[PDB]
């Protein structure tokens, strides 16, 4: 506002509590990481291809 | 005599217990 | 008897065959068939006493299904175990005439 003839701003305080979980979550993932994995079928020479 | 005001002493323990709630399978859970 | 089989050039509808003896139902979903075989096995086993005679055949027969990276020794181990017991049918290519004989 204006506040006799200047320009003041209103104070804006940031108190972040929405990222703890998200912070878990990412944790939850790094601690157990996936990939892929190729399963043989049933034939003679299927388990050397997938290897 | 002197007084405290009840904002002052709403802020004093919004502020003590937020500085501890932001900061901070078993090593998941740990910050 | 023990084998069923269809053949043409053109897939043949014979309507002189009638329904099939089997019923439809629902179950896990596996993305291979080892893992079903590996489940129902598990699933036969833990309800056994220890000292019960069948629980070895029941643990090799899990074993031959396992697959993974480095297991070609210990595997070929264990069918070798199972095929000196008489319980995995030599598939007649040379273990019928080598390993039986």
């Amino acid at each position: 506002t204006k506040l006799d003839e200047q320009f003041e701003k209103y104070p804006k305080f940031e108190i972040n509590k929405v990222a703890t979980e998200l912070n878990r979550i990412i944790a939850e993932y790094r601690n157990n990481r996936i990939t892929v994995k190729f399963r043989p079928g049933d034939r003679e020479a299927s388990e050397e291809l997938a290897n | 005599p002197a007084v405290m005001n009840q904002a002052l002493a709403a802020l004093l323990q919004q502020t003590s217990a937020d500085i501890q709630e932001v900061t901070g399978m078993n090593r998941a859970d740990m910050a | 008897v023990v084998d069923r089989q269809t053949g043409a050039v053109v897939a043949l509808n014979d309507l002189s065959v009638g329904r099939y003896d089997v019923t439809v139902d629902v179950g896990p979903s596996y993305t291979a068939r080892r893992d079903a075989t590996v489940s129902v096995l598990t699933n036969v086993l833990s309800s056994m006493l220890p000292t019960d005679p069948m629980r070895p055949a029941i643990q090799g027969i899990i074993l031959d299904n396992i697959d993974g990276e480095g297991l070609d020794d210990f595997k070929e181990y264990n069918r070798n175990q199972l095929l000196i017991s008489g319980i995995a049918k030599p598939r007649n290519e040379k273990e019928q005439q080598i390993v039986q004989q």
